RNA sequence: GCUUGAGUCUCGUAGAGGGGGGUAGAAUUCCAGGUGUAGCGGUGAAAUGCGUAGAGAUCUGGAGGAAUACCGGUGGCGAAGGCGGCCCCCUGGACGAAGACUGACGCUCAGGUGCGAAAGCGUGGGGAGCAAACAGGAUUAGAUACCCUGGUAGUCCACGCCGUAAACGAUGUCGACUUGGAGGUUGUGCCCUUGAGGCGUGGCUUCCGGAGCUAACGCGUUAAGUCGACCGCCUGGGGAGUA
RNA sequence: GUUUAUUAAAAACACAGCACUGUGCAAACACGAAAGUGGACGUAUACGGUGUGACGCCUGCCCGGUGCCGGAAGGUUAAU
């Protein structure tokens, strides 16, 4: 569901600078936000998403 | 915690019949098994006070029940403390 | 961070940098000594926001 | 039983040596009681950031089910192999397929 | 294990002993012993050189293997025993072909574990292989200055050397002194750090403890007469001069490295 | 004797709960090299300080220490202190569904035992930034201060000691009863189930407020309201938490 | 514990401990015109020199002088 390989959708919760979008803006739930951020960090470590566009 | 298989084994060993989980004897057996299992975990590390707190919780309960039993059936009590090897 | 403006840019007017946070992160980070401060910077204005 | 999900990367140059790694690791996993539910490789693909100025590392994903001992020796195999770069081990995941 | 002696009598109050219950009580392996022939600090002319040496215990000698040239023949450690010729303990190793030798003892050697030497070998501590096939950033026991010569560096208790760079035909090493040195990549070195790291924690205590280790008293120069030391002289504890060695060379400074042949490999000096 | 207090068993859930090990990105500092040249830096304004023995700025390579930028919240966990990168091993507690089992096994607790921020002490390591003491430059009538330039202990690690904080919700623990409204977080049941929906039932948590209480401020189902069990503490200010 | 054999046994020397400093191994250093030897069949948890002298609490300010360490600027400067 929230696996770290699902790049083709996990782009929407990342800004142009690699920033994570808060739930206040996204509209997502709290538990889902937590697991989504954790999966984003995991994919970022495994080199699927960039830490920064720099 | 303890494994389901070990818990069922101890329950069937110490309780009278099936589903006899509330008996003081099975309570004592489960607490003793957990304490013995955690002995090695606390031999290693020995810096985990948060878990040692739960260990002390277990120890206090066993003692409280062992007393209830000794106040009911000294017989049962003695046999139990002999089986599990305690109450020095 | 980067500007990719269309071929007509006039005198190179910065329209996308201005819409972006510009100095959002810059101003957020240029401050110092974030140890004893945050415990007391907390909402309570949100509370005053009421009819 | 506690299943594991192994993901690892390889040097882009050693593209032809990945199948040997996969077929050798699958033997070690399945030796005692292992059983792979999801084996796949993405192969070459551009990286997000340059790991020591490298690109197009091979991504290999596996869903194994084996005890801590075999998986520990398998994990240190990565730490000591120079052809691999990164590694990750994740929980059960309930054996989902594809998800690419 | 470090143990503090109780203050029964003057001489035991400040004695700190190191206890190693996993050493061998019996006698050493006789076929690997030799004569030691204490010298007392005298050279072939009979003149005292390197003062403050004399006396001690009989101190037989053990033949320790430093070359470590046994390729493809695994060995198992039988036991650890005390060696009086060095600060580190030694391990007796038996090979599968029926030969016994002495080696230095890494930290986690214990007993009854396989040891592989030379050529390809596991990266586990204890094995020996050339640095051409050792990962960068790993601790090793005793490094050979030249290939096939024998480990010389970091051979003392609890000492180790870590590799910093391998690019080229040489390898950069950070020695315990805190200096960078280049060594040929073909030189061998065993993995880990030699054990007995509790060595400093001893305190000896009484003067006899140092006496029966072969160390004689040291007399301060200021306590002498001007005829036998640049210091000394004057009535009432006067010094009034720059410290020097008994032969007139300045101490507390005045670097004395005068080798122009080995400066090639000294990447950075001690700090 | 009994099962409603207390407890055990089965299936699940959330969480920076705790201990050990590993690894990743950004940035500061430092070292080597390349281009380059008169300033850099700092203040209210300056100076000290660094630089023509080539600084600052900029690019390449390398070393090492420390903390994990948003996510992040009228969020969560923990008895308290307190706990935020990611991954693995060991491990404690809490909550929900019914079902079964024991049968008062309970509450509180002087003495006693354990845990306990920061600073501090002992031994051995490590030491990039920050920074008591200390040095210099400023301001001032004076400035051993606020400001500026450096900078040691310390801050970090392992094992021991210290046992103190506005250690605060300035509110001891346990149990029962007493109108509501608006939120957050985490479970669960029924249904035209069309939906990011209707109707219920638990745990924790934020705000506003009724009766009541209170010297007042205010508290108000998480009481400072009505009661019960036990413990701790107070008797004008200073002297003094001192001899 | 040691000391002025034969007028001085001590508060003098040594001492365990502490600190600074040199030393990467053909180590520093010492004896030796040299070969060579000790250091050491040791390898920075090692060795040499210097000061202080168990242990407890501590060890403040000054780099102007002398010494030592570092410094592709500049001035002066031998042999050739
Ligand atoms: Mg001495
Ligand atoms: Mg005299
Ligand atoms: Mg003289
Ligand atoms: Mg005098
Ligand atoms: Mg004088
Ligand atoms: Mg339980
Ligand atoms: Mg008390
Ligand atoms: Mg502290
Ligand atoms: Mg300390
Ligand atoms: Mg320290
Ligand atoms: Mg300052
Ligand atoms: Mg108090
Ligand atoms: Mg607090
Ligand atoms: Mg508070
Ligand atoms: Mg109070
Ligand atoms: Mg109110
Ligand atoms: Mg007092
Ligand atoms: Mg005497
Ligand atoms: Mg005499
Ligand atoms: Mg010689
Ligand atoms: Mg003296
Ligand atoms: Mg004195």
């Amino acid at each position: 569901e929230i696996d770290y390989k699902d790049i083709a959708t996990l782009k929407n919760y990342i800004t142009e600078s690699g920033k994570i979008v808060p739930s206040r803006i996204t509209g997502t739930r709290a538990k889902y936000q937590r697991q989504l951020a954790r999966a984003i960090k995991r994919a970022r470590y495994l080199s699927l998403l960039p830490y920064t566009d720099r | 915690s303890l494994s389901t298989e070990a818990t069922a084994k101890i329950v069937s060993e110490f309780g009278r019949d099936a589903n006899d989980t509330g008996s003081t004897e099975v309570q004592v057996a489960l607490l003793t098994a957990q304490i013995n299992h955690l002995q090695g975990h606390f031999a290693e590390h020995k810096k985990d006070h948060h878990s040692r707190r739960g260990l002390l919780r277990m120890v206090s309960q066993r003692r409280k029940l062992l007393d209830y039993l000794k106040r009911k059936d000294v017989a049962r009590y003695t046999q139990l403390i002999e089986r599990l090897g305690l109450r020095r | 961070i980067k500007v990719r403006e269309n071929e007509p840019f006039d005198v190179a007017l910065r329209r996308f940098k201005r819409s972006c946070e510009k100095a959002g992160v810059l101003a957020e980070v240029r401050r110092r000594e974030f140890y004893e401060k945050p415990t007391t910077e907390r909402k309570r204005a949100k509370a005053s926001a009421v009819k | 039983m506690r299943h594991y999900e192994i993901v690892f990367m390889v040097h882009p140059d050693q593209s032809e040596q990945v199948p040997g790694m996969i077929e050798r690791y699958t033997a070690a996993i399945t030796g005692a009681e292992g059983k792979i539910h999801r084996l796949e490789d993405w192969g070459r693909r551009q990286l997000a950031y340059p790991i020591n100025k490298l690109h197009k590392a091979h991504y290999v994903l596996m869903n194994v089910e084996a005890p801590q001992e075999v998986i520990d020796e398998l994990e240190t195999t990565f730490r000591f192999n120079d052809a691999v770069i990164r590694s990750m081990v994740m929980r059960t995941k309930h054996a989902v397929t594809e998800a690419s | 294990a470090v143990v503090k002696c109780k203050p029964t009598s003057p001489g035991r109050r400040h004695v700190v002993k190191v206890v190693n219950p996993e050493l061998h009580k019996g006698k050493p392996f006789a076929p690997l012993l030799e004569k030691n022939s204490k010298s007392g600090g005298r050279n072939n002319n009979g003149r005292i050189t390197t003062r403050h040496i004399g006396g001690g215990h009989k101190q037989a000698y053990r033949i320790v293997d430093f070359k470590r040239n046994k390729d493809g023949i695994p060995a198992v450690v039988e036991r650890l025993e005390y060696d009086p010729n060095r600060s580190a303990n030694i391990a007796l190793v038996l090979y599968k072909d029926g030969e016994r030798r002495y080696i230095l003892a890494p930290k986690g050697l214990k007993a009854g574990d396989q040891i592989q030497s030379g050529v390809d070998a596991a990266i586990k501590p204890g094995n020996t292989l050339p640095m051409r096939n050792i990962p960068v950033g790993s601790t090793v026991h005793n490094v050979e200055m030249k290939p096939g010569k024998g480990g010389q560096l970091a051979r003392s208790a609890g000492t180790y050397v870590q590799i910093v760079a391998r690019d080229g035909a040489y390898v950069t090493l950070r020695l315990r002194s805190g200096e960078m040195r280049k060594v040929e990549a073909d030189c061998r070195a065993t993995l880990g750090e030699v054990g007995n790291a509790e060595h400093m924690l001893r305190v000896l205590g009484k003067a006899g403890a140092a006496r029966w280790r072969g160390v004689r008293p040291t007399v301060r120069g200021t306590a002498m007469n001007p005829v036998d030391h640049p210091h000394g002289g004057g009535e009432g504890r006067n010094f009034g001069k720059h410290p020097v060695t008994p032969w007139g060379v300045q101490t507390k400074g005045k670097k004395t490295r005068s080798n122009k042949r080995t400066d090639k490999f000294i990447v950075r000096r001690r700090s």
